[PDB]
DNA sequence: GTCCTATCGATCTTCGGAAGAGATTCAGAG
DNA sequence: CTCTGAATCTCTTCCCGCGCGCCGTAGGAC
């Protein structure tokens, strides 16, 4: 085992047992790998913009006799990178350029073109791009598009009991759902009549489709029914008997011949009867005419002489009909098999309901019912029918849709065309009829084998296709009417439809979620989020328990714990840890390939449908280190059912115990001991924690942090191995070792760490370094810790020392008692960065100005303002201070005053100004500062690179004519022709000299371009001239009313900041920080937080022993002696660490990083048992009970009986009180109705709902109601007269009449209604 | 209205009127120019459809829109609807002089007080402060008074402390299903920003303090203040209007303290001595010479009010515990000692409090409740009843009970392996055997929990009730009933599929032990089913409430006696064999319909129109009366109202 | 560029609501 | 031949607050 340098600082003790055979994959690959499939061109045009184009192009005008065809598309590089684009507020996108080849053919000649015009990649639109963190920048705002989950295209069969007519019976209905086209549903009437409908239109007979498919009633009957034959030879009407057709049914009539009678009238038929009959050659048998009368014929049979219909398809025969038709010369009669249980007449029943006759009749009826108000026509009914289900423009089964369809039809082949075929619909109907006969099973709609996941690279593709369809619609007409001679492909198309479509999708779609950048965990769990909502899906208000409830196939693919409880439980899901999306779009999960009696180290991915065909061993099964199941019989799940199976019968095994959970639940320790409700609450709350100021580490984790913090994209990660050369908390420069250095490149890699920057939740996301100058790093190591991360491990909150006890009721049932020490240590203080903008527009009366010469203001408020009229950076401000000196023409004192309540430090001011208007002085100063910084950055880059390059040149010049005097004589730049033989060293020198010249020119051009960009007058788009941005930093501490929470679903607002004296202290004098309530533990069944607390105590105890051994100058050999014992303790744990190889330098470093408690890992379902917790407590001098006796600080008495004390990891949730406390006396009033405004950002009052009115009426309070609904809110005249009296001290109201009511009257008086007040 | 920049916000009605005006002007222009009949007919149809879109947009074939398929709101749309005027601005309207904040529990408050932040008090009582600044003469007018208030001058805080002296504030939590969700409180200034709420009141609001926001409204006029103090004050709402049940039922933490204080142990420090009075007993505890659960003889004195209503003092020696003798110093001077001579729990205490309201009255009852809360909190803090993994006990026989029970299922499987049983019978035998095993496991676990305590009384071991933390939490009724401790220490038991089928293989583990992956996945079914049930039923409940209020809003008690003599006969509910509720519950608080007869013949017992209060209910239960006809609101013959005699007792 | 008129006056607006209530048709029904 | 059945049509309805946060006339003629 080898430990990486980032890992080789805190060797977290692990209590796992199973060896993790497959490491957790990249957690954001769900996004990128999808968008990667989108932007990349592919000769297999499918899955990309090339697929979208081929689905549209080539496009031709039939009247025009000329086409234009797509050639290729090349994507221009983004104009602005992520940082600049976010700062300025533009979108991060790329320009799309498409080669269109306009070919003009010639009339009276073959398609030999007169001329073809290939446009050089004409501009087509701007498509947004996915940043490497997996997010899109649309308007500076950073967005994440959730992957959607919906029903896969194909055919689905469903039936219900009670929901339809309640009469015991179930109605079977089949649906055909194309990927893009019209729905087609077949259904059975309660009287077994089969009908069809399109897009849930009116019911139409099913057979009409076959009439549309040009099938005669004879053809249909032959397709669907079986033939039973009667002959008029050797006897009157003998029957061809098929003995298997008679089984179970009572033989209700005589059948006897050839000696022995098989079955007489009135008896059933069994197998031995069938065998006797088969021996009897029952090809012809005697039946009475009555049995022959009940049949229905299969074919038309006309009078051969007169040529008139004597029998027709589906015509029911009778004795006289039989005699007549046989006399006419049709001696071989064929009838339909119509066994009630087996061969129902459903198609014939539809025939009886059919009012149509033939293909013309079918088309007429289809046209009339499809388009009321539209007259049918032979040439147009085809234009409707073919477009319905056979034309590519309005029908296309996707590849996955066709695969699922063929699977549903048990076809041998899955590669089929997207358009339906006659045999396809015939097979669908046949399966439907078989299901009606009961020879099949209905599918499950909410089964993961029927619902597939659409991601960004598919929804964006569909939106692009919609845009291209609109563009084709326009340009087909343009080419039909265009002269085709002066036209060029740029004239044919305009970007506007495509640009608008993609822009709307990426800006305001239902799935273009605004990112909740509260912390790295929120980012990851939002990027891997799965939604059943959105277009083409269901809605939060029209879904029932069926789709919400969990499913036996969710195992290994969807987290059953992390769902947003509330309005949309079960509709928004989080993808499991190991799950990945199949090629077709389904979710597949890896299972260990179990071979015979051994569990191999071979991972095969199984989908939701394949999993039923196997038997899967649970991941908790033990193996004998040879791969064999130690248990003779092992519990396994086969078809949703789970039960025991014998060894060497199982076929697969889950790859890890964490395969069932998601990252949010994976981070929670002791998840096995928590009731699922509290697990859900903890998982939901963990992503709401605000990044504290000094987040350090969790004492008890699950080891998932080492991945969640790395893959979040918020921590600076070493791209290549090397040695650190310089760090200044802003830029970490690494000397990447030559083993991975490009021969011509710099060989030195910068890392410009991001400092305090506002997040989507108004939090700071600065990254701080953790490596030291000269420290070696390897590729993938975390260099700089981001927010909520420290030393490469995710750390949302702080580990507080908590005790479980009632304390005078200040922890009453949700409340939390917090010692003053934790607020003295700045345990929970956090920075909030608010952004306030002061805009200025070129109004109709003249252009506005920003100036310190504002009218009607004294120098008191101007003290913070500068000579230009903007606050000096670093000035501390409070609510009401002027931050911007704007003036409006014709003058008015419109200026940005700080919003009430908030107060903090102004740390940034960016002023974006539209040019033409002169720039204010401070804008000039800020621009000059930016330009100086950019020039300094570029110059430092070039000069450090020049130093490295010149040093390399001198190193090359060491061998090959080294001359120290001639080398240090001249400046290093005049080394063009230094003394060196006619070898390849001079060639390397010339190569590096050309490289240096290229670096010179690149430095020059980049500097000039950057200067032009910064000096550019920023585009203030809608009639606006200048905007000034201000950023305020508020260092919010923790106060009563703030909300804290554990990881085990325990939450509550802190009720008192108890001073240090009043807190309980143990016999060592150490006071506890937080006093929790015990009664909440047994009620909500979240016992996990208890055990963790106990373990946490031991986790600190080890540290308490190390710190002393560090405080006391122990010799390292002894120190190591202790630490190794703390690591080798436990069962046969998976992790094994030998501290000997640490050379005592890494030992001392680890101790310096361990003296604050040894971090411990407790995997989700492979966690530490109580025995190991007791053993670890025994290693320290701590009590093995877990409970200690405490002393009340106020009275010095000892609490009766010991109490539980430990270190619980607590998180400050983002629901602090100062964002929610509000009160209104008098202020803004709404216009249409004079009721007060509503909200916090507006000075509004609380809404007095109808329930409150009912409650007031429940008491006898009438004056209270009258005041509350007339004076306080509605009566404009009254609420002033009340104001005067209250100031005057009269306390009397004049109610009048609520103005809103009068408005209602006008709304009714605006109609043809005369409603008015009355006197008497 | 304009928006940011030189543009005006789109108005729905304006566009409909514009369409109508344009179409009508076109029709007028044509009719002036004599357009052909076809054209004028088409214009008239378009005008009619435009008027249709203006009036009730949506009743047309398709609503018109000027955006991404967002139909325009019409006049009829604005009139009705959940966002319409009726339910948006008339029935419920936003009110000035109100605010909201996150609440927190202040145990020091009296029953009739609540703490509010100084900032919120200043921002709600602003005009009242002005009303003093002029009256004090400290400010010239409003112009200087507002400035001084902004200056937050230290004198302004004195003005606030004078204004807020006796001015009630209304507190209501959203939602407010019943009238007890809105109450008046006398405010007290608090430094912080959270609203200090009383513990005993939090039950009425259903207020968990896990970040729960709550709103305050300031009654301004004189009549509003008086109405708040007389009808909505906390101390005026001690009985629930839905049934004769107090709403000040002792909280979860307080009852734990009382249960811990009054419990008795076999052998304890300070046992068996004689105490001259309750006060001395307290001293002993605070000097540390005696244990709270020690058994002792203290001289008790109690007062009993005669039939006329004057207290009679009686003093005696009583065998009791030190905790009970200490608590007796709080119980008012009208109750028997037998109420406190027992280990009190959330049930046993409640009737106690109720008995006070039955005897002493409202004013003694409220102070007694406050003292009970104080004592409970203090002695629960002294208890330190922590909870730990050591307290969850797994009975040792459990492994055997499983090892046998599964084997029995094997036998039921063996029959299925031999064809000796049907498919369904195997299922319904296995599930029943598992249920019996679960019952055995639960009984063994409970027996072990209570038996885990055995103590030596000067010689030989003797068992007693268990001081186990979980056991005291469950037995006191605070939290964690038997179904909780059974899942925490017995076995989780059977589960159900989303289709409701009983799982053949129960969750044989308990949360103290680890649940495996499959067991947790099985539990997720029931967890999500319950969560979805809550999220879906929270809407139907509210809709039913709205229907009820809008069907019954008219009825008011508007007359004393209607004079009728009919009614409805009340009998105990006897169904499924034994009775499910007594006669007293039905008939208490109503008036008799006719003269109540003695059990037998020709002898009456109660007058024909007498209210059957508690004493007469006891008198009836003394006799063998099962059917009693009493007047009912349905039968009362009062026009456009309901007579008072039919409705009877006001339950609050 | 400004400012205009008009609003699928050559499409297909979504199929993942349930129910509950009338209102409106039809159907043997004499 | 309609009457007095069902059956098949359309319309109405769906808890309370509270916060974020974006997003918000269009194409065509002088
Ligand atoms: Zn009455």
């Amino acid at each position: 085992m080898v430990y990486s340098y980032t890992e080789k600082k805190r060797i977290r003790k692990d209590f796992g047992k199973r060896p993790q055979v497959l490491d957790v994959p990249y957690l954001l690959s769900i996004q990128l790998d999808s968008f990667q499939k989108f932007i990349e061109q592919d000769p297999e045009g499918q899955y990309g913009l090339e697929a979208a184009f081929r689905s549209v192009f080539p496009i031709q005008s039939y009247s025009g006799n000329s086409e234009l065809q797509y050639v290729s598309y090349r994507l221009g590089e983004p104009v602005f990178d992520v940082q600049e684009c976010q700062i300025r507020g533009v979108t991060y996108s790329a320009p799309l350029r498409v080669k269109l080849r306009l070919v003009i053919y010639e009339r009276e000649a073959p398609e030999g073109t007169v001329k073809d015009i290939k446009e050089q990649e004409v501009y087509m639109g701007e498509i947004p791009l996915m940043t490497d963190n997996g997010t899109f920048v649309i308007n500076g705002t950073e967005r994440v598009i959730v992957s959607q989950l919906h029903r896969s295209p194909g055919v689905f069969f469903d039936s219900d009991k009670g929901k339809t007519h309640s009469s015991g019976k179930v109605l079977y209905n089949a649906r055909i759902i194309p990927y893009r086209g019209s729905w087609l549903d077949f259904e059975f009437d309660p009287k077994d009549n089969l009908f069809v409908r399109i897009d849930r239109r009116r019911k139409l007979p099913a057979t009409i489709i076959l009439r549309a498919l040009n099938y005669t009633t004879e053809q249909i009957l032959d397709l669907f029914f079986e033939k039973v034959i009667f002959e008029i030879r050797d006897n009157k009407l003998q029957m061809e008997l098929v003995p298997e057709r008679l089984r179970g049914e009572t033989a209700s009539f005589d059948i006897e011949a050839n000696g022995k009678v098989y079955v007489e009238k009135g008896r059933r038929i069994t197998a031995r009867h069938i065998r006797q009959l088969e021996k009897d050659d029952v090809k012809l048998i005697e039946v009475p005419v009555e049995y022959i009368a009940g049949k229905v014929v299969a074919k038309d049979y006309i009078d051969e002489s007169t040529g008139e219909l004597i029998c027709a398809a589906n015509m029911e025969l009778s004795l006289d009909l039989l005699a007549k038709l046989s006399q006419s010369g049709h001696k071989r009669i064929e009838t339909l098999f119509t066994n009630d249980l087996d061969h129902g007449p459903y198609i014939s029943e539809t025939l009886r309901v059919d009012p149509t006759n033939d293909r013309l009749s079918a088309l007429v009826e289809i046209y009339r019912m499809m388009r009321p108000g539209e007259p049918p026509t032979r040439e147009a009914a085809e234009s409707l029918f073919e477009n319905l289900f056979f034309s590519e423009d309005r029908y296309d089964l996707s590849a996955v849709g066709r695969m699922k369809f063929n699977r549903s039809l048990l076809r041998e082949e899955i590669e089929g065309s997207g358009i339906l075929s006659k045999d396809d619909i015939i097979d669908v109907m046949k399966k439907l009829i078989d299901i009606r006969n009961g020879k099949g099973e209905v599918d499950d709609i909410d089964h993961l084998g029927n619902r597939r996941i659409r991601s960004v690279g598919e929804m964006a593709e569909n939106q692009f296709r919609v845009g291209l369809v609109r563009v084709e619609r326009a340009v087909k007409e343009r080419l039909s009417l265009g002269d085709l001679d002066t036209l060029m492909p740029q004239d044919m198309i305009n970007a506007k439809p495509i640009s608008a479509a993609v822009k709307e999708f990426f800006g305001s779609s239902q799935l273009s979620q605004f990112m909740d950048q509260n912390n790295p965990l929120s980012e990851i769990t939002h990027k891997r989020r799965i939604s059943a909502l959105g277009p083409g899906g269901l809605t939060r208000e029209r879904a029932g328990f069926e789709v919400r409830d969990v499913h036996p196939t969710h195992y290994g693919r969807v987290c059953p714990i992390e769902t947003p409880e509330g309005p949309n439980i079960g509709l928004i899901n989080s993808l499991s840890v190991y799950a990945q999306t199949n090629e077709y779009g389904f979710l597949e999960t890896p299972y260990r390939k179990v071979t015979d009696g051994v569990v191999t180290d071979e991972i095969h991915y199984l989908s939701a449908i394949e999993e039923g065909n196997y038997v899967i061993a649970q991941a908790n099964s033990n193996l004998d280190e040879e791969g064999h199941f130690v248990e003779d019989l092992v519990t396994c799940r086969s078809k949703g059912e789970s039960s025991l199976f014998s060894r060497d019968q199982v076929d697969y095994m889950d790859v890890s115990t964490q395969q069932v959970v998601s990252v949010g639940a994976s981070l929670i320790p002791f998840l096995e001991h928590d009731d699922a409700n509290r697990a859900l609450m903890g998982a939901n709350m963990q992503r709401q924690a605000v990044p504290t100021l000094r987040a350090d580490k969790p004492l008890v984790g699950t080891g998932m942090e080492r991945a969640v913090a790395v893959d979040s994209g918020v921590t600076a990660v070493a791209k290549r191995g090397g040695v650190v050369q310089y760090v200044d908390a802003s830029r970490i420069v690494i000397k990447v070792n030559e083993d991975e250095m490009y021969p011509g490149e710099a060989g030195i890699d910068i890392y410009n760490l991001t400092k305090y920057t506002r997040s989507n939740q108004n939090t700071c996301i600065n990254q701080m370094p953790c490596v030291s100058l000269g420290e070696p790093v390897e590729r993938g190591d975390v260099l700089a810790d981001g927010p909520s991360t420290d030393l490469g491990e995710l750390a949302l909150g702080q580990n507080m020392r908590v005790a479980f006890m009632p304390w005078n009721g200040y922890n009453f049932e949700d409340s939390i008692l917090v010692s003053e020490r934790v607020v003295q240590e700045d345990r929970f203080t956090t920075i909030h960065i608010q952004e306030l903008a002061c805009v200025s527009r070129d109004t109709k009366l003249g252009p506005e100005e920003i100036t310190a010469d504002i009218p009607n203001v004294g120098e008191a408020a101007l003290s913070k303002l500068d000579e230009s009229g903007i606050v000096y950076i670093g000035a501390e401000v409070t609510g009401g201070d002027i931050l911007v000196g704007k003036v409006t023409p014709k003058v008015k004192d419109s200026s940005l005053r700080v919003p009430n309540g908030v107060s903090g430090t102004v740390i940034d001011v960016q002023v974006f100004t539209r040019d033409g208007v002169e720039k204010d002085k401070r804008a000039l100063e800020i621009e000059e500062m930016q330009l100086k910084q950019a020039k300094k950055d570029l110059s430092e880059e070039l000069q450090i690179l020049e130093a490295g390059l010149f040093s390399r040149i001198r190193a090359v010049l060491v061998a090959g004519g080294v001359e120290a005097e001639k080398l240090d004589k001249l400046p290093r730049d005049r080394w063009l022709e230094l003394g060196l033989t006619d070898e390849e060293k001079q060639n390397q020198l010339e190569q590096l000299a050309e490289q240096y010249d290229e670096l010179k020119h690149e430095f020059e051009k980049k500097l000039e371009a950057k200067r032009r960009k910064i000096t550019q007058g920023d585009d203030l788009a809608p009639g606006v001239l200048k905007i000034v941005k201000v950023y305020l930093a508020v260092k919010r501490r923790i106060q009563p009313g703030d909300k804290m929470a554990g990881r085990h679903g325990n939450k509550g607002v802190i009720s008192k900041i108890n001073p240090i004296e009043d807190m309980p202290y143990d016999e060592n004098g150490t006071p506890v920080d937080i006093v929790l309530n015990p009664l909440g533990v047994p009620s909500r069944m979240n016992i996990g937080q208890i055990l963790e607390t106990h373990l946490g105590m031991a986790a600190k105890g080890i540290g308490d022993k190390i710190n002393a051994m560090l405080k006391q100058q122990q010799e390292v050999a002894k120190l190591r002696e202790f630490i190794q014992r703390a690591y080798d303790l436990g069962a046969d744990v998976r992790q094994k660490v030998d501290l000997s190889t640490f050379s005592d330098e890494e030992v001392m470093r680890l101790a310096e990083n361990l003296r604050k408690g040894m971090p411990i890992a407790t995997p989700v379902f492979d966690g530490a048992k109580e025995a190991e917790i007791k053993e670890l407590l025994k290693l320290g001098d701590l009590p093995t009970s877990g409970q200690i006796r405490l002393y009340d600080g106020r009275t010095g008495e000892q609490f009766e009986r010991p109490v539980t004390v430990g270190y619980m990891y607590m998180l400050k949730l983002n629901h602090l009180v100062d964002d929610k406390m509000h009160a209104r006396s008098t202020g803004s009033y709404s216009l249409v109705t004079q009721q007060p405004l509503g909200g916090k950002a507006q000075f509004g009052g609380q809404r007095f709902g109808e329930m409150e009115v009912w409650a007031l009426e429940a008491y006898g309070a009438a004056y209270t109601l009258q005041e509350m609904l007339t004076v306080k809110s509605d009566d404009v005249n009254g609420r002033t007269k009340m104001y005067k009296n209250i100031v005057d001290g009269n306390h009397q109201m004049e109610p009048g009449m609520p103005e809103s009511f009068n408005v209602l009257l006008k709304e009714i008086r605006s109609l043809g209604i005369n409603i008015e007040l009355e006197d008497e | 209205v304009p928006l940011d920049g030189g543009r005006f916000a789109t108005s729905d009605l304006n566009d409909l009127y514009r369409r109508v005006i344009n179409r009508n002007n076109r029709l007028k222009r044509l009719l002036d120019l004599a357009a052909p009949d076809i054209i004028v007919r088409n214009e008239k149809r378009m005008l009619q459809e435009a008027v249709d879109a203006l009036l009730d947009n949506g009743r047309r074939g398709r609503a018109i829109t000027g955006s991404n398929k967002r139909p325009l709101k019409s006049l009829a749309d604005m009139i009705k609807g959940k966002q319409g005027r009726f339910r948006q601005n008339l029935l419920g309207k936003r009110v000035d002089y109100s605010g909201r904040s996150v609440i927190t529990v202040g145990p020091y408050l009296r029953l009739h007080q609540c703490g509010l932040p100084k900032k919120m008090a200043l921002e709600l009582f602003k005009p009242f402060i002005y009303g003093k600044l002029e009256l004090r003469g400290l400010a010239t007018t409003i112009k200087a008074a507002k400035k001084m208030v902004e200056r937050e001058e230290a004198v302004v805080w004195d003005i606030l402390d004078e204004v807020i002296r006796e001015h009630p504030v209304l507190l209501n939590r959203a939602p407010t299903l019943h009238r007890l969700g809105i109450q008046a409180f006398e405010p007290v200034l608090i430094e912080g920003k959270a609203i200090q709420l009383h513990p005993l009141v939090c039950a009425a609001y259903n207020a968990d303090f896990d970040g729960d926001q709550m709103a305050v409204h300031v009654p301004l006029t004189l009549e509003a203040q008086l109405e708040a103090r007389a009808l909505m004050m906390s101390t005026n709402n001690i009985l629930s209007p839905a049934n004769g049940e107090p709403i000040i039922v002792p909280s979860q933490d307080v009852v734990l303290g009382l249960y811990y204080m009054t419990r008795d142990c076999v052998n304890a420090k300070g046992e068996g001595m004689v105490l001259t009075g309750p006060k001395e007993a307290e001293r002993l505890y605070r000097s540390g010479l005696a244990s709270l659960h020690a058994r002792v003889k203290v001289r008790i004195t109690e007062y009993e009010k005669d039939a006329n209503g004057e207290l009679v003092a009686k003093t005696s020696l009583k065998d009791t515990t030190v905790g009970r003798a200490i608590l007796w110093m709080i119980v008012p001077k009208g109750l028997p000692y037998s109420i406190v001579n027992q280990a009190l729990g959330k049930k046993a205490i409640s009737k106690m409090l109720n008995t006070c309201y039955r005897i002493l009255g409202l004013k003694p009852t409220v102070i007694f409740a406050d003292q009970i809360m104080y004592t409970g909190f203090a002695y629960a803090a002294r208890s330190g009843a922590s909870v730990g993994i050591d307290d969850m006990v797994i009975p040792e026989k459990k492994h055997e009970i499983i090892s046998e029970a599964e084997a029995e299922v094997a036998e039921i499987q063996e029959q299925f392996q031999s064809g000796l049983v049907t498919a369904g019978e195997r299922y319904n035998k296995v599930i029943d055997i598992w249920a019996a095993a679960n019952d055995r496991v639960s009984k063994a676990m409970m027996d072990n929990l209570q038996t885990e305590t055995v103590i030596n009384r000067d010689g030989q071991e003797e068992k007693q009730v268990s001081f186990n933390s979980i056991y005291m939490m469950a037995d006191s009724g605070a939290r964690g009933s038997a179904a909780q401790i059974r899942q925490l220490a017995g076995m989780r038991g059977l589960m159900a599929k989303p289709d409701g089928s009983i799982i053949e293989t129960p969750i044989t583990a308990n949360f103290r032990e680890g649940l495996n992956v499959l067991q947790y996945f099985i539990s997720t079914h029931g967890a999500r089913k319950g969560l979805a049930d809550t999220a879906l039923k929270t809407a139907n409940s509210g809709y039913l409430t709205r229907r009820l209020v809008d069907v019954a809003q008219d009825l008011v008690v508007t007359e004393d006696d209607c004079g009728t003599h009919e009614g409805i006969m009340m009998t105990p509910v006897i169904e499924g064999g034994d009775v499910k509720e007594p006669l007293r519950d039905r008939v208490l608080g109503r008036v008799t319909a006719e003269d109540v007869l003695k059990p037998g013949t020709a002898d009456i017992l109660v007058p024909r129109n007498t209210l059957l209060h508690e004493q007469w209910c006891d008198l009836l239960e003394e006799n063998s009366v099962d059917a009693v006809k009493v007047r009912s609101v349905v039968s009362c013959d009062t026009d456009f109202g309901v007579c008072a005699h039919c409705y009877g007792r006001d339950l609050a």
